């Protein structure tokens, strides 16, 4: 039984799925812990202190892999297709757990599922409370919320804080967040940290009591509608064109006045919902920004393009593909501990063995491939 | 040769007072007093006075360095003004709590033509029904001049920290 | 009389003399305000703001300023030995007002002098109680120490405040501020409203309460081997921003390349100084470089980052500069008496009168 760690070989993506702090405590469940060369630098893990923690060390992805009973990676590994054929690496029958992607990533579950390769989709995570420790959406959205204030701010030309001074009073920067869960909510705290007015909407009541805390005023559209918005599992649903209508125009008196909007705004299984259309961006004042968190999954507004800064009507539209990787070297160690959380409860450790529960509904809401069999209710 | 006065009292003039303008500067900044001094308001608002803070363009040691310190203690900005909108307002107030300023209340700026102070406008606190000043000592700001509203019929002085005097007064209000 | 703002022609330059409000006070003082068109761009002020202020708009830069007596700008106006002879433009006999750097830029100077300009320094306000309100200096400086951080913070992978989650803490960002100047007291401001641990070091004595007066930690050693003190804090930095500077004379060495082999992988060090040299001697002008793990970071014209805030600020100080000698009657008379316009006064009626540069 032991465990290997690659390094991520994605364009960009600089997270790895380790930290000195974990492979202390795989150790101590029973693991020997390879890890591959250099796979910490962009999060600032250094190849010593996995080594003082407790890791070997491998020389390369084929090496770290080889032998390993299991592997932890952030994204989905690379099929043959995409270039470097890494579910091949790995040793037939083992263990993966990462964001393997699934649902929209067909061709990858089907190839660990030729090698008998047992894989646990860690975005499925059961929307329970016990299961917030093991999260990997709230620990990276929270981040990119944060960064989300601090793109916001580096693209702006103004400041953010009220500041008397003797050249005249600088007035705060009023920020506007749509969409107030997890990645809503630290972007209403950074934005209050840096000095601006903030004000938020959100289509679930329980939000309104969340940003009054922070010290944001909200924005009630209501409709009735928002007593019905949450579903049991938290996350919103389709609200309708009309509604639509009735939150832009209720939107629009603070938009106008608005230097910074941030967008947050996700549904499960369904593109983004639209929140500021090119006609908004029309009434808002030259040298804006629209920060689009939800831009890998249609967007909160039209004009944002992922990968890109988009400048329209004197308004720039940000759209920065994998937030949470701008901010890797948080965003890892956080990670990883996500995943040792999921996995610690299942291991046996007297044999030192992995049996994991199935009937726990944090085992079985995120198993997608199990021996040759995908098992899974699509 | 000056008037002095103490933590106690302080706090019923304000609690029996219908408006109140706080004028922090450097002082408040070194002692860290801001926490205290927001906490020391909301007891005023939850009594049904009106609290206000004026803010000179320099005080302090940075632009903005009284508006940092107040946003971190959570003041709102709907209760903070600029010279220039508030001035006026200390003709109708019955007290001027200054914390920890000096130099932004003196009003040899006005007169004084041959003073190093002269010229820069300054916020009229003297206009105040009553004006009240923490800060330690007698010790002057960084013009390094004497202020004569320290000795007048409508002002006290509180001699203390800005921190310790004003964490007191809350204690009082209670 | 007429007043003329012209466009920024300096590769980089997003700033503008000019805002709608000071545009509505010119007029009251009985000017007319003609401003080129496009000049506002970078700091977000279109030219119908500028119109529905009471301004005219000119189409080109020789246009508005054909027959302007007054001239605002913000950077020295460049010569035809720089390719671009904007000094051309200026009416003979004008009064112009802007960031000259006169002392370390004779050429202008003489240019000026030889179309008979009257120039005006404003770098060289005097430091007095009541030209604080007409000084570029502090109003620029102050921007640029902001955005130190937002640059900082925007090159670091980790975030700046501490965070505890379901899934762990993440520790807060620990930032050294080198020099306590305007800028290094608003980058200790805007660093701890942030959530970073702020460390800071001056050799000024009276910086000590001034940082602590923010929240900072002064480094000290409780004698010319004070930089162990300074070093032990460095090697835990995440984010050193130095902000040192020295009137005409190359800035100060405060961080060796020995130190930054010291400092951790993922740090980033953020040069204010790096127009004048750099306090690191790693820094380059308008570049991210990287070296031993470290991002030296060394933009240039930080207050032109801020632009939109920075133009307003600048455009009060110039009128607050030049208010009280518009006595109408419908003219402006600038009295030699006053200590602001002779420590500003660079060259008069076609004599250079700066008794710095006479020689
Ligand atoms: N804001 C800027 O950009 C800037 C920059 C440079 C200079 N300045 C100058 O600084 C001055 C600012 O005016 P100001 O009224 O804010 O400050 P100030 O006039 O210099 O006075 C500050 C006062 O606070 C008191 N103080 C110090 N520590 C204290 C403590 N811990 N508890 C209670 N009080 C304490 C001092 O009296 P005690 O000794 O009795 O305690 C001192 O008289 C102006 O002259 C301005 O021109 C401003
Ligand atoms: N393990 C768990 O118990 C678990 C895990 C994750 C999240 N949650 C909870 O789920 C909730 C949502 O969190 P999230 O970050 O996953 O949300 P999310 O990423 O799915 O969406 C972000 C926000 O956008 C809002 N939104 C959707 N459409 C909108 C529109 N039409 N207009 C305005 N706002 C709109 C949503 O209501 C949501 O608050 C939170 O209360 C969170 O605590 C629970
Ligand atoms: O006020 P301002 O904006 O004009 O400030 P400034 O532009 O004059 O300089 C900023 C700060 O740098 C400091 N400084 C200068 N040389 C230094 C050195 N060798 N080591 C450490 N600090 C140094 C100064 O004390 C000053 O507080």
């Amino acid at each position: 039984m032991k465990i290997a760690i690659p390094k991520e070989r994605r364009p960009g993506e600089d997270r790895v799925a380790i930290s000195p702090e974990v492979v202390k405590k795989l150790v101590g469940l029973g693991f020997e812990v390879i890890v591959e060369q250099g796979a910490g630098v962009g999060a600032s893990i250094t190849d010593d202190a996995l080594t003082a923690a407790g890791a070997t060390i491998a020389s390369t992805a084929a090496q770290a892999l080889s032998q390993a009973d299991v592997v932890w990676k952030v994204q989905r590994p690379m099929t043959a297709e995409e270039g470097t054929d890494e579910v091949a690496l790995i040793k037939e029958g083992a263990v993966l757990m990462c964001h393997l992607g699934a649902l929209t990533n067909r061709p990858v579950v089907e190839a660990l599922t030729k090698r008998k390769i047992t894989a646990y989709a860690m975005e499925l995570m059961p929307r329970i409370s016990r299961a917030q420790s093991m999260d990997i959406l709230s620990s990276q959205s929270n981040l990119a919320g944060y960064r989300a204030v601090i793109d916001g701010a580096y693209e702006f030309a103004r400041a953010f804080p009220m500041m008397m001074t003797a050249a005249g009073t600088v007035p705060p920067a009023r920020v506007l967040v749509f969409g107030v869960g997890v990645a809503g909510l630290q972007a209403i705290a950074t934005a209050k940290r840096l000095g601006a007015v903030v004000m938020a909407t959100d289509v679930r009541a329980a939000t309104k009591e969340q940003v009054e805390s922070l010290g944001g005023k909200f924005i009630t559209v209501d409709d009735e509608a928002m007593k019905t918005a949450e579903t049991a599992g938290g996350y919103a649903k389709e609200m309708g064109e009309e509604f639509r209508k009735k939150q832009a125009e209720a939107v629009l008196k603070e938009l106008v006045k608005t230097d910074i909007a941030i967008t947050t705004a996700l549904i499960p299984g369904k593109p983004a919902p639209v929140l500021i259309t090119e006609e908004m961006v029309t009434k808002m004042k030259p040298g804006s920004v629209i920060i689009d968190l939800a831009v890998e999954a249609g967007g909160n507004c039209p004009l944002s393009e992922p990968g890109k800064i988009v400048v329209k009507h004197g308004v720039k539209i940000v759209g920065h593909t994998n937030v949470p990787s701008r901010v890797a070297a948080d965003a890892s160690p956080l990670f990883a501990k996500n995943l040792l959380n999921f996995l610690t409860p299942h291991v046996d450790k007297d044999t030192k063995t992995l049996v994991m529960k199935l009937e726990d509904e944090t085992v079985s809401g995120t198993c997608v491939t199990r021996d040759g069999a995908i098992v899974h209710p699509a | 040769s000056v008037k002095a006065g103490s933590a106690e009292d302080a706090a019923f003039i304000m609690k029996n007072a219908s408006k109140v303008i706080i004028v922090p500067g450097y002082g408040m900044a070194v002692a860290q007093a801001q926490h205290a001094l927001r906490e020391m308001a909301d007891v005023l608002k939850k009594e049904g006075v009106e609290v206000s803070y004026a803010i000179h363009p320099v005080a302090g040691r940075m632009p903005g360095h009284m508006n940092v310190l107040l946003a971190e203690a959570n003041v709102p900005y709907d209760e903070v003004f600029e010279l220039e909108e508030i001035n006026s307002s200390f003709q109708t107030a019955d007290v001027a709590f200054v914390i920890g300023a000096n130099d932004v209340t003196n009003p040899a700026a006005k007169t004084d033509p041959s003073s190093p102070i002269y010229g820069m406008p300054i916020l009229d606190v003297e206009k105040a029904g009553t004006v009240l000043f923490i800060k330690r000592s007698m010790a002057s700001g960084y013009a390094g001049v004497e202020n004569e509203l320290f000795f007048r019929n409508n002002t006290m002085m509180l001699f203390g920290d800005a921190k310790k005097m004003t964490e007191q007064i809350v204690q009082a209000m209670n």
